[PDB]
RNA sequence: UUAAAGUUGCUGCAGUUAAAAAGCUCGUAGUUGGAUCU
RNA sequence: CAGAUACCGUCGUAGUUCCGACCAUAAACGAUGCCGACCGGCGAUGCGGCGGCGUUAUUCCCAUGACCCGCCGGGCAGCUUCCGGGAAACCAAAGUCUUUGGGUUCCGGGGGGAGUAUGGUUGCAAAGCUGAAACUUAAAGGAAUUGACGGAAGGGCACCACC
């Protein structure tokens, strides 16, 4: 069962927040998944993209351990991507799906040319780069679906993404950092500042603020 | 840093910089006025100026000059231009 | 850095087609000295008169022998 | 404080500062710190404004204020000079105190035994106590910092500019502190001056 | 030597809004660089300017909004006609949306999308967005 | 952010940075919300009403974020004037 | 050699921290309430924690020890430190300024407070280490 | 890989240093790569300094000391013990030991 | 033979250590050239 | 020394030195083309200029020197840093780069054959410049990690080690 040990799974727990997108909005840590699994939980997916055995040289032979790749999201939604290494298979996986969950961004969508319905595709074009990958993402028109290499291909089905047009340069068979490349340019899509987003803000309390006479009777 | 005020330095702000490098051009010399004490004309003198400035009545010396800024000799007074 | 000029075409075109030469498979295939030297001349097959049978020993990490043919 | 006059620096608060000397920085000046700094006389020594010391006090005693839970500040010296000083400020108003040796982790490991969850810091000197400071940076903690001239600013939000390496002028400046958000808070106010003593903050040694 | 005074201009105030300054000094300024200027500005992207009168060329102080993600300069002015700028802004720009190349057309400096209108081809200046 | 029947398709819509514009991204967690109290006017209490500032963790971790805040108070009349 | 494992210092100091009023020097009275108030596998360590509980309770007569805490010392250290002098040492009638510190005062209109009295100020320019 | 910064050298910004030998090995190395060291130590060894005392015809005769400055190579320092390997993290630490005591 | 090949690169590569900056400098052709005129 | 046609020691021609011709190459290296702009700090240093307490000498005054405290310009460098880059080592340039275009020269295209053969040219020669292909290979290689090894160091231990 659960108990949760930090402030925010103490307010999410007990119904005070009300979805994900005003811990997104605070820019706050998550540390306990359970919080995904209370928001997204049920209709989050996700898929094993390698088992990767590693070997440490000891003078007794070689200590081996097995990194597991693990990719997760929501389809329209959100996307983890968690990299778990251990001794059994088993716990390398359970242990990436658990960081795989506490990774979770959300994406921002845009339209391809004109505005009509819903969003489709990238806003922009955005790159992401993980020691000589770059991945870049272009927007592309309503039902080209994503033209690219296999292996970004999951993350931006997991992300929502309906078609999107790519580009790899660098060593793209190290499937590491291939996937933490374009996980890279899929969090891109929320900090990048288009001329919609030029209103002055509006400012509210933090989740923390606003029930402080909630989370001392705890 | 960071929120500087580029259209308007301090007076301290521009009289540290280069010439050159000021908002403006300014230069960084001046004329002077020296009165030799033996005679009594007026003399205007650059203040960095080179080979000597001889007064046409007494026919002695003014100012030697130097590396930047012409020395005037000894009794030699003078009161800036403006 | 490139030269970016705008009448620089000629000292763009140029310097490409000596460049080009270095690339093997553009020089093995432009020089004319490799189809001379091939045993075909750049036919996909060829007929000839088996002269004898020689059978020729495989490399290094794995043994057989490979039975082949003198044409 | 906001040019009124109820918030504006007395004749005795002066005396109280001069006394202690908190106006003398160090010998040297960070450029994040020029700010501050009034003039270089001879013999080296810094002589930090204070018209820009008092408003420094009283934009973090809002910074203070304005937290509604007051255990949610946490105070935090390393330095010997100002752990006295800390349990002092932390009994008068409410906030919890880290004086001592901070075991890192004590912000991001949830697991630990110490872990606690603030909503801003106040340090003594980021020099120093520099392990709280990055261990801030990835919890989104607001940072109020007593700060020399000779003394980096980053991760720092609003640093006050003190001299924190005599013993009188750090207990003098957590008791400014302790009074100002006493002050704008709704306790005991400014007509009659507070009788606890500045010589509570201060730093006994054998 | 400085060859081309848009080039310097540009990677002035590129570099600093990077550094988050509020403020760029561009010196020397022409007037192409006050009507490049004044096209960022007229789409938001600036914001007010002074331009400093020495006699010998200006200088400008930009005041910066944060808004600006890139501000880049076409080396050289390659000639753009209007069935070839779908090119030019789908290499340039980042989506369909946003951003603007800078061209110099006979009835003034402008937009593409001002030189749409207009019916125009010019020379290609420069990009922002 | 709108289509052309005007509803809103976005996820959510995230702060800008106070001093530089810059967005706060959802993982930037050397980030801050600091909010200030406001003074009554002739007593010099807690009025209730606070100002709110947001300081990307870019700015901040360039140690700028003590001239941001500040400057930010300036102009929001709390630090008075010089 | 003779050292003491982390299970002898650990249930010592838990069994100072928590007894220390029974606890003296004599290591036999020791031994008789360290087998009073804790369940030991017997002796060969019954006396060796009582051993070093007898030589660390000779080291609290000298003063605190950097591990436990005990509620003999920690009010005395509490009673020092709610030590308030009876005239301050902040209030002091000649207070001593530079000259450039009474131009600071001034811009900030204190040129009107009597207690300053201004001294003279260094006549060399030497607070530099010698460098070499 | 570029394991100095200096390339174990003082040359910064000349051409050519002129080469020295070395006291030992008599191995021309540039004059700002010889490992340096200056030695002041009396000419008597300390072991006789009481019985060049008695034997002083002259009252508190100063006793007068050996100057040579030693350029030793990089080879033989090593072997000599007088320069030795460091970490990579105390090789960027270029105070001079303590040798005040 | 074309794409894959941003492994010929105008778009669009590289040149400290992986292949690679001429020992240094002068210099004609080439290439490129600061403000300024309703 | 098993063997030394080497290391080690003793002699010792050309050379090492001076001048008139040639040679034009090096781990000729910062293994880093030149010109230009923008981009963090700090303390020193060399040269020149400007301002300033106060100490020495030219007997006291001016001027100069020697210092002391700054400022400006250009230099060889150094420390530092989540500026940003990079495969990293690391670099304030090796930054401003898929958000790719300031000008311009040289030059690389998997490893070998091979800087070889041939041809031309330069040179007294030695050699220098220019410079292939046939064939042959699935890797050669760069940084970094973990062991292992060292006739590399520092320390520590054992009568299955010594004394
Ligand atoms: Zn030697």
């Amino acid at each position: 069962e659960w108990m949760p040990v930090t402030k925010l799974g103490r307010l999410v727990k007990d119904m005070k927040i009300k979805s994900l997108e005003e811990i997104y909005l605070f820019s706050l840590p998550i540390k306990e998944s359970e919080i995904i699994d209370f928001f997204l939980g049920a209709s989050l997916k996700d898929e094993v993209l390698k088992i990767m055995p590693v070997q440490k040289q000891t003078r007794a032979g070689q200590r081996t351990r097995f990194k597991a790749f693990v990719a997760i999201g929501d389809y329209n939604g959100h996307v983890g991507l968690g990299v778990k290494c251990s001794k059994e298979v088993a716990t390398a996986i359970r242990g990436a799906i658990i960081l795989a969950k506490l990774s979770i961004v959300p994406v921002r969508r845009g339209y391809w040319g004109n505005k009509i319905g819903k969003p489709h595709t990238v806003p922009c074009k955005v790159t992401g780069r993980c020691g000589s990958v770059l991945v870049r993402l272009i927007p592309a028109p309503r039902g080209t679906g994503i033209v690219s290499a296999p292996v970004p291909k999951k993350l931006l089905m997991m992300a929502g993404i309906d078609d999107c047009y790519t580009s790899a340069r660098g060593c793209t068979a190290t499937l590491g950092n291939f996937a933490k490349a374009t996980f890279d340019a899929i969090s891109k899509t929320y900090s990048y500042l288009t001329p919609d987003l030029w209103k002055e803000t509006v400012f509210t309390k933090s989740p923390y603020q606003e029930f402080t006479d909630h989370l001392v009777k705890t | 840093p960071l929120a500087k005020d580029l259209l308007h330095p301090s007076p301290e702000e521009e009289k540290r910089k280069h010439k050159k490098k000021r908002l403006v051009q300014s230069p960084n010399s001046y004329f002077m006025d020296v009165k030799c004490p033996g005679c009594y004309k007026i003399t205007t003198v650059f203040s960095h100026a080179q080979t000597v400035v001889l007064c046409v009545g007494c026919s002695t010396v003014l100012c030697q000059p130097t590396g930047g800024k012409a020395r005037l000799t000894e009794g030699c007074s003078f009161r800036r231009k403006q | 850095g490139k030269c970016r000029g705008l009448r620089t075409a000629r000292k763009l075109r140029s310097h490409r087609r000596d460049q080009k030469w270095h690339d093997k498979q553009y020089k093995k295939a432009h020089l004319g000295t490799a189809l001379k030297a091939n045993p075909f001349g750049g036919a996909s097959h060829a007929k000839g008169i088996v002269l004898e049978k020689v059978g020729v020993e495989a490399k290094q990490p794995n043994s057989a022998i490979r039975k082949c043919v003198r044409v | 404080s906001g040019a009124l006059d109820v918030l504006q620096m007395k004749e005795e608060d002066v005396l109280k500062f001069l006394a202690a000397g908190t106006h003398l920085g160090g010998t040297n000046l960070d450029f994040q710190m020029e700010q501050y700094i009034y003039k270089r006389k001879s013999d080296g020594i810094y002589i930090i404004n204070l018209k820009r010391t008092w408003e420094k006090l009283l934009l973090a005693a809002r910074a203070i204020v304005a937290i509604e839970n007051p255990a949610d500040v946490s105070v935090i010296s390393s330095r010997n000079t100002g752990q006295r000083a800390v349990l002092k400020f932390a009994a008068a108003t409410g906030a919890t105190p880290i004086a001592g040796r901070f075991t890192p982790g004590t912000f991001t490991n949830q697991i630990q035994a110490a872990f606690r969850e603030p909503r801003l810091l106040v340090v003594t000197d980021p020099r120093a106590d520099h392990q709280p400071l990055t261990e801030a940076s990835y919890v989104n903690l607001p940072t109020i910092a007593l700060c020399n001239t000779d003394s980096p600013l980053r991760y720092v939000d609003i640093a006050i500019p003190c001299n924190n390496k005599g013993a009188h002028s750090v207990g003098l400046m957590w008791w400014m502190l302790a009074r100002e958000v006493l002050r704008m808070r709704g306790t005991i106010s400014r007509e009659h001056p507070w009788e606890v003593m500045p010589d509570l903050y201060f730093y006994r040694d054998p | 030597v400085r060859m081309n005074v848009l080039a310097d201009a540009l990677k002035s105030i590129n570099n600093a809004e990077k550094r988050g300054k509020r403020q760029v000094l561009i010196r020397p300024c022409s007037k192409v660089i006050v009507r490049f200027l004044t096209v960022m500005m007229k789409h938001g992207y600036i914001g007010e300017f002074e331009i400093i009168d020495d006699h010998r060329a200006g200088k400008i102080v930009v005041n910066l909004t944060g808004r600006l993600n890139k501000c880049g300069v076409i080396s050289p002015r390659f000639d753009v006609q209007l069935k070839d700028l779908e090119k030019w802004q789908n290499n340039l720009l980042p989506s369909r949306q946003f951003g603007f190349i800078v061209l110099t057309t006979s009835a003034g400096i402008m937009d593409h999308e001002e030189a749409r209108r207009k019916h125009t081809g010019g020379k290609i200046l420069g990009f922002f967005f | 952010m709108q289509n052309d029947a005007g509803e809103f398709v976005d996820l959510y819509v995230p702060r800008k940075c106070s001093a530089s514009n810059r967005i706060i991204g959802a993982k930037d967690h050397a980030s801050i919300q600091m909010n200030v109290a406001e003074v009554d006017k002739v007593t010099g209490r807690f009025n209730g009403q606070f100002k709110t500032y947001a300081i990307c963790g870019a700015i901040r971790r360039m140690g700028e974020s003590d001239d941001s805040i500040l400057r930010l108070a300036k102009a929001d009349g709390i630090v008075s004037k010089n | 050699g003779r050292v003491r494992t982390k299970t002898v210092k650990k249930a010592a100091r838990v069994i100072i921290e928590k007894y220390y009023t029974r606890l003296g020097n004599d290591f036999h009275t020791n031994k008789r309430v360290c087998e009073e108030i804790a369940i030991i596998p017997s002796k060969k360590l019954r006396n060796k924690i009582a051993g070093y509980v007898t030589h660390l309770m000779k080291r609290i007569q000298r003063g605190p020890v950097r591990g436990i805490s005990i509620k003999l010392q920690e009010e005395e250290r509490e009673r020092r430190d709610n030590y308030v002098p009876e005239v301050s040492a902040l209030d002091q009638e000649i207070i001593e300024v530079d000259p450039d510190t009474k131009e600071m005062l001034k811009l900030l209109d204190f040129g009107s407070l009597s207690n300053l009295q201004v001294t003279q100020p260094t006549v060399g320019m030497n607070f530099k280490t010698p460098r070499g | 890989t570029k394991k100095r910064r200096n390339n174990g050298r003082a040359k910064k910004g000349r051409g050519h240093v002129q080469p020295i030998r070395c006291t030992n090995c008599a191995r021309c190395v540039p004059k700002d790569k010889a490992i340096k060291k200056f030695v002041i130590r009396n000419i008597v060894e300390a072991a006789a300094v009481r019985d060049i005392s008695e034997a002083s015809v002259f009252d508190a005769y100063v006793l007068p000391k050996l100057y040579v400055k030693l350029h030793y190579c990089v080879s033989c320092a090593i072997h000599s013990k007088v320069v030795r390997n460091r970490s990579r993290e105390a090789r960027k630490d270029r105070t001079p030991p303590p040798r005040f005591r």
